[PDB]
This record gives C-alpha cells, sequence and structure tokens, in this order.
C-alpha cells in the first residue's frame, strides 16, 4: 500500500546548491577583434549612388 | 560508519543519478561482463 | 478532487530531521466506499443550501 | 557534484590511471562506482 506513488515533499538540496554553483560560472560578454556590421549597401545601376 | 542504525519504512522517490548510466565507463563494464560470458559459451560449445 | 500539499502539514530541516503533524493517523487513513459516498452527499448539501 | 557524462569518464579515467601509475593494475570490469549499492567483505546491500 505504501510506496504505490511517487512523493516530492523533501526536497533535494544539495542538486539546488550544485545547480547554482554551475549558474556561477556562465558568461554573458565575448572579446572580438571587430565590430559587428552595422550598416550595408545595396548596389544599383547607379555609378554614385546607393 | 556509524552502527547506530534504526529502520522506519518504505517510500518511493525519483532518481537523480538517471542520466548518468550513459557514459563510458558504464558501457565498458556491461561489454566486458557480457564478453566474458560469450567466451565461456565459446569454451563449452567446442570441449562438449 | 484535490488532496492538499503535504509541505502544508510537515516540514524537513535535515535528512533524519522532520517536524511531526497532529493529525498523522487520520492524514494516513484512506476512506472506504460508504465514506467516499458519505462524502459525496457532503458536497451535494453544500451546492445546494437550504 | 555532476551529472555531465564527460565529467564522470574523466573522473573515472584519472582514478584508473592513478592506479595504473603507482605499480598496481584495477580490473574495469569489476571496478564498483555506483550509488544505492554497497558491497563490503562478502556483504551485499541494495538500496537499504
Amino acid at each position: 500500500t505504501a510506496t504505490r506513488e511517487v512523493d516530492f515533499t523533501v526536497p533535494d538540496v544539495q542538486k539546488i546548491l550544485d545547480d547554482i554553483k554551475a549558474l556561477a560560472a556562465e558568461q554573458v560578454y565575448k572579446i572580438v577583434k571587430v565590430p559587428s556590421i552595422s550598416f550595408r549597401h545595396i548596389v544599383m545601376q547607379s555609378r554614385d549612388r546607393v | 560508519n556509524s552502527k547506530d542504525v534504526f529502520y522506519d519504512k518504505f517510500r518511493t522517490e525519483p532518481n537523480r543519478y538517471k542520466a548518468l548510466f550513459r557514459s563510458s565507463f558504464y558501457n565498458e563494464s556491461r561489454r566486458m561482463n557480457e564478453e566474458k560470458i560469450l567466451e565461456a559459451v565459446k569454451y563449452s560449445q567446442k570441449l562438449g | 478532487y484535490i488532496a492538499p500539499n503535504p509541505r502544508i502539514s510537515s516540514i524537513t530541516l535535515t535528512q533524519r530531521i522532520t517536524t511531526t503533524g497532529p493529525f498523522a493517523i487520520l492524514t494516513g487513513s484512506t476512506p472506504t466506499a460508504q465514506q467516499l459516498n458519505d462524502v459525496r452527499k457532503i458536497y451535494l448539501a453544500l451546492m445546494f443550501p437550504g | 557534484h555532476t551529472t555531465d557524462t564527460k565529467v564522470f569518464d574523466k573522473v573515472a579515467a584519472s582514478i584508473f590511471d592513478t592506479v595504473a601509475k603507482c605499480g598496481h593494475e584495477a580490473s574495469p570490469s569489476k571496478t564498483m562506482m555506483t550509488p544505492y549499492s554497497v558491497e563490503k567483505t562478502q556483504t551485499h546491500a541494495k538500496q537499504g
């Protein structure tokens, strides 16, 4: 009669601490030599307008 | 290593280590344990 | 029919330390068929006042 | 403190390499590394 259904009454705190510790090592920036392109040009049949 | 143990009841809980058994170590353990049985079967089929 | 959250009655602080509830024997019991019928009667009385 | 299989593989490989470098050698097919199972001097325990 017991062990019929899974119970979640006791939480796992060690797993929570491990998750927070793993989250502590995230990197939210990057180091680059050139910036990204912000403007591009479309060449029409003209020689002096774009 | 304490021996002052008392027991109360059974329960069922989710397994935290569920995803850890696809590792290479467990695969190697199962594979060699199968292979020893295979060699035993081959030897038995050869001698008899 | 929904049962209350088990965490409301008891709290666990460590693995082997847990608070005890005053109605542990009642909260562990399960109804019979006649008792379930009585519960249905109670809710029928509640949903039709007078 | 991990669940990623790669980290566990690295840990197991380090343990086996350390055992090998001491002059001994341990068979990976008999080495026990698991939860919910303890065996000490011909005494077996599974899930309590």
